[PDB]
């Protein structure tokens, strides 16, 4: 989506540290004080109107949980113009998550989305959501499926601020482009859903007392993988996945008793591409 | 507003980060003019004998006096790294005051004991104490009592 | 406990009282020994001091402050021995009473065994006046049947949750699992200050209190033994709140034939009384 297209007056805060009000000067006041003019620039565009936009200096002026009164004072006759009373608390339009670097770890349909939140100081308040669609897009922008990022035990905003999640339900196969957007929860901070992220073309690794994994490779291909001994301590992981060389269809490795196995079979052709067969974990 | 525990934790964490960042940044020599800072010593004995209203006005006066001290503090710190730090601190205190006024109510501000401090480290420490002492205790013990 | 790093280590049990000392191996005659205190720039006062000659370890000089309201959290406390004539100072320490307190352990640790099969409802009454909301309690549950040279001290930090401490009726009762069912555990709780508002080392453990924790359902089977009077002293919990009231709040029924109810957890508690009148109760795993 677009940062400006998200109402006589429109305002939006992407980090609750900066605010930007626009329509189509822009005098604003915090409770009781002498009004000041927000620095305004004219973004003239033939398609739309004049599109007057100003950005607050983001210095001790985006104070939260305070009523802000906006009145437009045009230089024509200083008459009454567009007005809006807003809570910078309650008009948040948070920036989308960045550095998504999502990988299809854990379950074969599972997609780990460990992201570095662009705003690290408010990552607790924001309630993110994602939209993921197939690269083919057989129905244009019809697949707007959205999974809310609640604070479950497997999708929290863990540190190294950033966060992580374990959104599931994504079918195995074609690489999925996904954009996350952030909106304040509403319990303390309120606002509209943030602009969508840049569509990142992440992929998932398709589909397929010692245990032998009897797998066969196709013609003119390779055979390699890793095995993560995460010991199911926590659902999410850090940015760097664990790497463990599959040293011998006859791969042999030592694993903890009654522990989960994060198996992976990776096939790369002569040209060089990602083509993997992932198997479900076993206890 | 301030009812959210995550808001209080975020305020505490941000104040702690600011305090840590002040130490890294050099040229923090104190100014001759003192900075008036609130009264944050709470005696465990006078915490059953004070009702909700008196504690509310005391905390509001504390946070407001902290804001006035910081505003003077920024004015004190000549534009520099240690002003950027004081600007971030003023933003922190303003956020806390705005959160408190939503739940606890404006009511009537009151003035308590007056303490004078010299270095900005004192400002950061006293803000950390306010988010550690009276504010934390009122928001953690009288949470359900006062929010509704 | 007194001795449990700083030679002037201080000791606060309720954050309304302070007491500390200097450890001296050499015995000295009474006199020219006082401990002075001055919150920030308060006029120094002479703490009431008595000489305690610890046997085979030296002579302590513990003193206790006069009144309890004189204590104050969030304040620098300077403890120096400054003499104009003697010009001698033994130990130096500047400290905050909420940065050093070793608050008292909970006094009564009534444990009813909980509702879960292997469970321990520690409904302590929090002897600390008004700081039960700011003390990260610990516990040291461990059986007394084995007494080795090294005491096995299992530790749980009692993280505050929706069904754990910081509740009124002050006090608290947090569900702790992982304990052996029916092993007649004993346990004690320390009170580490929260680390955010109040800071300091762990206070002394409590008096080890025996807990007649009921056994598991697998240990009982309902099954009846010879000369046993079993009572169906069950509780019909409606999934309202995991922590239980301080009083033993519980319900009561050949077979009592309790009627099942919707959207509630069915708890069965088996109470067995022997010919001697001793209670031999076992618990069971709740079901939907």
């Amino acid at each position: 989506q677009d940062v400006f297209l998200l109402e006589p007056l429109n305002c939006f805060s992407q980090t609750f540290e900066d605010l930007t009000c626009f329509w189509d000067q822009l005098l604003y006041a915090y409770r009781g004080e002498k009004p000041r003019a927000c620095p305004l620039y004219s973004q003239s565009v033939p398609t739309f109107g004049t599109r007057y936009v100003c950005q607050f200096p983001a210095q001790d002026e985006v104070r939260l949980f305070f009523p802000l009164h906006l009145w437009v004072k045009n230089v024509s006759l200083n008459q009454t113009l567009i007005q809006r009373v807003l809570f910078v608390d309650s008009v948040g339009l948070p920036a989308p998550p960045r550095v998504i670097k999502a990988r299809g770890g854990s379950q074969p349909g599972e997609l780990q989305i460990h992201w570095e939140a662009p705003a690290p100081e408010i990552s607790d308040f924001l309630r993110h959501e994602l939209r993921y669609g197939p690269t083919d897009s057989s129905n244009a922008t019809a697949p707007s499926v959205i999974q809310l990022l609640s604070t479950e035990t497997c999708c929290p905003t863990l540190w190294m601020k950033g966060g992580s999640c374990l959104v599931s339900g994504l079918q195995a196969g074609k690489s999925y482009w996904l954009q996350l957007r952030s909106q304040p929860d509403g319990v303390s901070l309120r606002g509209s859903w943030g602009p969508w992220s840049f569509p990142v073309t992440v992929d998932l690794p398709g589909d397929a007392k010692m245990v032998t994994c009897q797998w066969q490779q196709q013609d003119r291909t390779s055979s390699q993988g890793f095995f993560r001994h995460s010991r199911t301590r926590c659902c999410p992981t850090d940015r760097d996945p664990t790497w463990e060389k599959c040293e011998e269809s006859r791969c042999h490795f030592k694993s903890r008793n009654d522990s989960v196995i994060h198996i992976l079979v990776e096939v790369t052709t002569a040209q060089g591409a990602v083509h993997s067969y992932l198997g479900s974990p076993f206890w | 507003p301030a009812c959210d525990p995550r808001l209080l934790n975020k305020l505490l964490r941000d104040s702690h980060l600011l305090h840590s960042r002040l130490s890294q940044c050099p040229d923090v020599d104190p100014l001759s003019i003192p900075v008036l800072l609130p009264a944050v010593d709470f005696s465990l004995g006078e915490w059953k004998t004070q009702t909700e209203q008196s504690k509310a006005q005391d905390i509001l006066g504390a946070v407001s006096l902290l804001l006035e001290g910081v505003m003077a503090a920024r004015g004190q710190l000549e534009p520099s790294c240690l002003s950027s730090l004081l600007g971030q601190l003023s933003g922190q205190v303003r956020l806390l005051l705005g959160a408190l006024q939503g739940l606890l109510g404006t009511q009537l501000p009151l003035q308590g004991r007056t303490t004078a401090h010299k270095d900005p480290n004192a400002l950061f420490l006293s803000l950390q104490q306010l988010l550690r002492g009276k504010v934390r205790f009122l928001l953690l013990v009288e949470g359900p009592t006062l929010c509704v």
